[PDB]
């Protein structure tokens, strides 16, 4: 948000089968940094 | 001016003169391409508008 950026977060445990759950949980904040620039695109990265 | 002014100017200071539109609050812009004022695009370098 014009000139702020931030993140927040959960993690929880469930027994499903092969989809996202269907309850109710929130996130709290995790980091806030200055950084300032047009952001208009992204990518996850994972290892092998 | 009795530090940042020089006799012959002190070139090392610019700004925008030039632009699409005006820039958003707190939003800068680092840009040293050629402006179109000319319904003409403009390519390379230099040219006419
Ligand atoms: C941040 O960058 C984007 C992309 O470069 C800018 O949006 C572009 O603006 C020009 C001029 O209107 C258009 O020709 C492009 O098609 C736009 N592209 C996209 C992806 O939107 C945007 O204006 C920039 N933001 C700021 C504040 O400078």
């Amino acid at each position: 948000i014009d000139g702020y950026f931030k993140i927040y977060s959960k993690h929880t445990p469930i027994n499903l089968v092969r989809d996202l759950p269907q309850g109710f949980s929130a996130l709290e904040p995790l980091v806030d940094l200055p950084i300032g620039i047009n952001i208009t695109r992204f990518q996850t990265l994972l290892a092998l | 001016n009795n530090l940042d002014s020089k006799v012959g100017g002190n070139y090392n200071y610019r700004y925008r003169l030039f632009r699409k539109s005006n820039l958003k609050p707190f939003e800068r812009d680092i840009s040293t391409e050629i402006y179109q004022a000319g319904s003409k695009p403009c390519n390379g370098v230099e040219g006419f508008n």
